């Protein structure tokens, strides 16, 4: 960061950095891994596993 | 003891570019609209000699 600005932005239009208002440090925000859930089955009739 | 002379003029070459905000970006394009200095304009000239 240059010494006159307090944020960092992306194409996504959300903040991704921030200068901590105490330590003058630069912190990167990484979102948590939402992912997706799928399930495999061989059918009800044959088994339940 | 001031000699008066006709005003003089010259041309601008891509001047008047300033960071319109206080936010960081990088390696990316961006369109902005603000009060700027249009390119290749005709500016007024002053000496002191
Ligand atoms: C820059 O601006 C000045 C001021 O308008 C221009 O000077 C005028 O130019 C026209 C066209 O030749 C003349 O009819 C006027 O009499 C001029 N006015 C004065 C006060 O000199 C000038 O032409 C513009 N462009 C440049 C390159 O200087
Ligand atoms: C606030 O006070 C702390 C100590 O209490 C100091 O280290 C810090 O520089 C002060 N300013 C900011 C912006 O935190």
């Amino acid at each position: 960061f240059l010494p006159f600005q307090q944020f960092g932005r992306d194409i996504a239009d959300t903040t991704d950095a921030v200068r901590d208002p105490q330590t003058l440090e630069i912190l990167d925000i990484t979102p948590c891994s939402f992912g997706g859930v799928s399930v495999i089955t061989p059918g009800t009739n044959t088994s339940n596993q | 003891t001031r000699t008066q002379l006709p005003p003089a003029y010259t041309n601008s070459f891509t001047r008047g570019v300033y960071y319109p905000d206080k936010v960081f970006r990088s390696s990316v394009l961006h369109s902005t609209q603000d009060l700027f200095l249009p390119f290749f304009s005709n500016v007024t000239w002053f000496h002191a000699i």
